[PDB]
RNA sequence: AUAUUGGCGAGAGACCGAUAGCGAACAAGUACAGUGAUGGAAAGAUGAAAAGAACUUUGAAAAGAGAGUGAAAAAGUACGUGAAAUUGUUGAAAGGGAAGGGCAUUUGAUCAGACA
RNA sequence: CACGGACCAAGGAGUCUAACGUCUAUGCGAGUGUUUGGGUGUAAAACCCAUACGCGUAAUGAAAGUGAACGUAGGUUGGGGCCUCGCAAGAGGUGCACAAUCGACCGAUCCUGAUGUCUUCGGAUGGAUUUGAGUAAGAGCAUAGCUGUUGGGACCCGAAAG
C-alpha cells in the first residue's frame, strides 16, 4: 500500500495567489549584528548630538 | 422653566395645580436597550422543564 | 470569457454605517452624511468614518491626553474633538479651559471640564458652531494598550505573552522557556 | 437562540459543513491534552513555550495573607482623600496643618514611587516604602510615618 | 486534541458529574420560608429579639 | 425623587439619569440653521438627467 | 440553619399532546414469552341526548331495499375529521421490445382578464 | 457487472452546560459586577441595599526580596486633521492614532564596591553584543450574540470484549 511521496506540482502556483511579497524594508533598519564598538559610540555620538542642540535650541 | 404639566380632577375638570415636569420624562429614549433589557428581563420569570 | 488580474465581485472592507441599532446614533450618521457630502472641507470627512468604529476600534481618550494636545503650541485656543468616551484622569492636578465635543463624558470628566471654566460639548452643537471644523483637533486614543493585542503573533522568539489562565510559579515557566531546562524559545 | 445558528443554515446539505472526506469523527486527536509531547508537539511549542519540567523550591502550606501587599504609586495616593476636603489642602498648603492618609484604611500595603504628587506637603502612614517613594514625599515636604 | 493558540483549560469533568448537579431554583423560595421562621421565631420568643 | 433631578439627586445609591449624546432630535432642524446652510454648497436636481 | 428521583398532602409551568409524555391517559407491570432469574406490549374520540333503526317486503340467515331517529347517517356501536401507498367502477386520452423528462408548436379540453 | 434503496405515512441526526480565545452591540468607566444574603412585594417576577469578595489599576525572580519622569513622559523618519500665507498649485507651522528606530526608567543574572560599621554587615555609585509575558498621561469589569476549542452519551447509529 505504498502511497505518492513528493511532488513539487501545485507549489509555485499555490506561491503567486498572495504572490510573493516584498521586505516592506523601512528606513532606519534595525541595528541588530552590528559592530557593538561602533554601536557603543553611535550611542553617544546621538546623545551628544541631541544635547548639542539642547545648548542651542532654549 | 419645565413645560408645567396641568392637574385632573376626577369628574373631570382641570385646576389651577400645575407641575413640572419630574426631568425622568427629558431622559433619552433607546428602543434598542429597552428590546435588550425587556429581552433578558421577561426570561426571570420561568420554571426549568426536561424529560425524565 | 473575461481574464481577471483580480477578485471579482468584491467589497471594500469598510464600515459604509455602524452596526449599532443606537437610535440617537444614527442622528448624526445623517447629520454628518450630509455635511460630508456637501461642505467640501475634510474635517467632516473624518467625523463621519469615526461615527462608524466599532468598541474595540473607539478607546477612550482621557482628560489628561486632552491637556497635553493643549500643551501643544498654538493649540491652546482649538477645540479638542473626541469621538469617543472622554474618561477621568486625576493623576493630573490642572486643567485648562478650553472646550471639548465628544460622543460620551464620563460623570467624573464632566465636572472636571465644567469645574475650570472650560464646557462639555456634543458632536451636533460642534457641528452648529463649526460646520466646516474651523480651528479643531481630532484626538484618538491608544489602540494598542488594549490586553488582548498584547497576545497578537505568539511564536517563537517574538515574546508575544502567552494566552494562559494562571500567572505564576509551576505555569509555563519551565522547558523552552529557560536554558536550563532543555531550550529557551 | 437557536434560529441563529448555523446549523440551521445547513439544513439540507449532507455533510453539515464537516467535509465529505475527513468526515467528522469521534476523537481524532485523543481526549484532551494526550499527545502533548508526541503528536501535537508543535502545537505545544510556539503558544505554549514552557509548559513541561519543574522550576524553583515547593511551599508547603502556603497561605495568601502572609503575601497580601497591595500597592498604592504615588501616581494617585492624593485620591485617598475626600474629594470635598480635597481642593482644601490642595491650596493653602502649608505645615503644621498637613493631611494624614492613612493608607492600610484604604488596603493598601505598600507605597510606590510611580510619579509626581504635587508640592503640598503630606503626612502618609505606610506599613512599607520603596527607596523612591519617600525621596519624592518627602521632597515634597512630607514624611512617612510607619505603622504596623 | 490540541489545536490553534488558546489558553490551556483544567475542567474537571472526568468523573459521573449529571449525578451531583444541585441547582437552585428555590433561592427565593427557600428566602420566604427563611423569613417566615424568623417572623415565626420573633413571635414565639416574646419581645426577646 | 425616585429618579433625581439636576437640583435633588437620586434616593437610588450612586445613580444619575443618562446623558444625550446628541441635543436635539430633529435632524433637518439643525441641516437647515444658518451656518449649515452658509457653508453648504448648492443643491444639485434630485434627480439626474440621463445622458447618452 | 443543611440533605431528599421514597411517603402523605398541596400549588404551578414559554413542558409532552396518544409512533409524543412514565413501560402504563384504557380491567399496565396488564395479556403474553421463559425452567428460572427476568423480559413485557398493543389499545383514547358517535351525538346535545340512544333518540342504537319500530313497521313492510325478497332471503335459511347476515344484510339488503323502503320508511323511520337526528342539526348531520357525507356520524349506524367496523362509529369525529378520514390523508398516502393500494384498489373497484365510470369517463377521457395513449400504446410497434419499457415507462417518465427538457425546448418548440399544432390539435383537442379548460381558464380568466379584458375590453367595451 | 461497486454499496443502499418494492412503496406510503409518521418519527429521525452538531443540542445543553462548565470553563475560555477572537469578533460585535450596550451601561458605566480607574474602575466595574444589585440577586451568597438582607429589606420588600400585587409573591419564584418586579423594586431597593450593607459588608466583603472576584477580575482590573505593577511589573520581576526559583526564592529571600526589591518596584517605574535626566527632559514640556525625550530624539529622529513618515503620518490623517487643523492653523498661517498665497488667486490657485503648493510650501511652511502643529502633528492624534500607528509603523520603524535609538535612548531613559523598574525587576532578574554577571561586574564594579562609596561616605560609612557591633568588622562583616551595609550597597552608594557606575557598567554590560545579557534577560522579562514590564514603565513611558490608565482601559478594564459586567451582560448579551455569532463562530471556535476542552470535558462531559457530545451530530446520529454500530463492535470483538471487560
Amino acid at each position: 500500500a505504498k502511497s505518492k511521496n513528493h511532488t513539487a506540482h501545485n507549489q509555485t502556483r499555490k506561491a503567486h495567489r498572495n504572490g510573493i511579497k516584498k521586505p516592506k524594508t523601512y528606513k532606519y533598519p534595525s541595528l541588530k549584528g552590528v559592530d557593538p564598538k561602533f554601536r557603543r559610540n553611535h550611542k553617544h555620538a546621538l546623545h551628544g548630538t541631541a544635547k548639542a542642540l539642547a545648548a542651542a535650541k532654549k | 422653566s419645565r413645560p408645567q404639566v396641568t392637574v385632573h380632577s376626577l369628574t373631570g375638570e382641570a385646576t389651577a395645580n400645575a407641575l413640572p415636569l419630574p426631568a425622568v420624562f427629558s431622559a433619552p429614549i433607546r428602543p434598542d436597550i429597552v428590546h435588550t433589557v425587556f429581552t433578558s428581563v421577561n426570561k426571570n420569570k420561568r420554571q426549568a422543564y426536561a424529560v425524565s | 470569457g473575461i481574464d481577471h488580474t483580480s477578485k471579482q465581485h468584491k467589497r471594500s472592507g469598510h464600515r459604509t454605517a455602524p452596526k449599532s441599532d443606537n437610535v440617537y446614533l444614527k442622528l448624526l450618521v445623517k447629520l454628518y452624511t450630509f455635511l460630508a457630502r456637501r461642505t467640501d472641507a475634510p474635517f467632516n470627512k473624518v467625523v463621519l468614518k469615526a461615527l462608524f468604529l466599532s468598541k474595540i476600534n473607539r478607546p477612550p481618550v482621557s482628560v489628561s491626553r486632552i491637556a497635553r494636545a493643549l500643551k501643544q503650541e498654538g493649540a491652546a485656543n482649538k477645540t479638542v474633538v473626541v469621538v469617543g468616551t472622554v474618561t477621568d484622569d486625576a493623576r493630573i492636578f490642572e486643567f485648562p479651559k478650553t472646550t471639548v465635543a465628544a460622543l460620551r463624558f464620563t460623570a467624573g470628566a464632566r465636572a472636571k471640564i465644567v469645574k475650570a471654566g472650560g464646557e462639555c460639548i456634543t458632536l451636533d452643537q460642534l457641528a452648529v458652531r463649526a460646520p466646516k471644523g474651523q480651528n479643531t483637533l481630532i484626538l484618538r486614543g491608544p489602540r494598542n494598550s488594549r490586553e488582548a493585542v498584547r497576545h497578537f503573533g505568539m511564536g517563537p522568539h517574538k515574546g508575544k505573552a502567552p494566552r494562559i489562565l494562571s500567572t505564576g510559579r509551576k505555569f509555563e515557566r519551565a522547558r523552552g522557556r529557560r536554558r536550563s531546562k532543555g531550550f529557551k524559545v | 437562540p437557536s434560529r441563529f445558528t448555523k446549523t440551521r443554515k445547513h439544513r439540507g446539505h449532507v455533510s453539515a459543513g464537516k467535509g465529505r472526506i475527513g468526515k467528522h469523527r469521534k476523537h481524532p486527536g485523543g481526549r484532551g491534552m494526550a499527545g502533548g509531547q508526541h503528536h501535537h508537539r508543535i502545537n505545544m511549542d510556539k503558544y505554549h513555550p514552557g509548559y513541561f519540567g519543574k522550576v524553583g523550591m515547593r511551599y508547603f502550606h502556603k497561605q495568601q495573607a502572609h503575601f497580601w501587599k497591595p500597592v498604592l504609586n504615588l501616581d494617585k495616593l492624593w485620591t485617598l482623600i475626600p474629594e470635598d476636603k480635597r481642593d482644601q489642602y490642595l491650596k493653602s498648603a502649608s505645615k503644621e496643618t498637613a493631611p494624614v492618609i492613612d493608607t492600610l484604611a484604604a488596603g493598601y500595603g505598600k507605597i510606590l514611587g510611580k510619579g509626581r504628587i504635587p508640592n503640598v506637603p503630606v503626612i502618609v502612614k505606610a506599613r512599607f516604602v520603596s527607596k523612591l517613594a519617600e525621596e519624592k514625599i518627602r521632597a515634597a515636604g512630607g514624611v512617612v510615618e510607619l505603622i504596623a | 486534541a490540541i489545536s490553534k493558540n488558546l489558553p490551556i483549560l483544567k475542567n474537571h469533568f472526568r468523573k459521573h458529574w449529571q449525578e451531583r448537579v444541585k441547582v437552585h431554583f428555590d433561592q427565593a423560595g427557600k428566602k420566604v420560608s427563611r423569613r417566615n421562621a424568623r417572623a415565626t421565631r420573633a413571635a414565639k420568643i416574646a419581645p426577646r429579639p | 425623587q425616585v429618579w433625581g433631578s439636576e437640583t435633588v439627586a437620586s434616593s437610588k445609591v450612586g445613580y444619575t439619569l443618562p446623558s444625550h449624546i446628541i441635543s436635539t432630535s430633529d435632524v433637518t432642524r439643525i441641516i437647515n440653521s444658518s451656518e449649515i446652510q452658509s457653508a453648504i454648497r448648492p443643491a444639485g436636481q434630485a434627480t439626474q438627467k440621463r445622458t447618452h
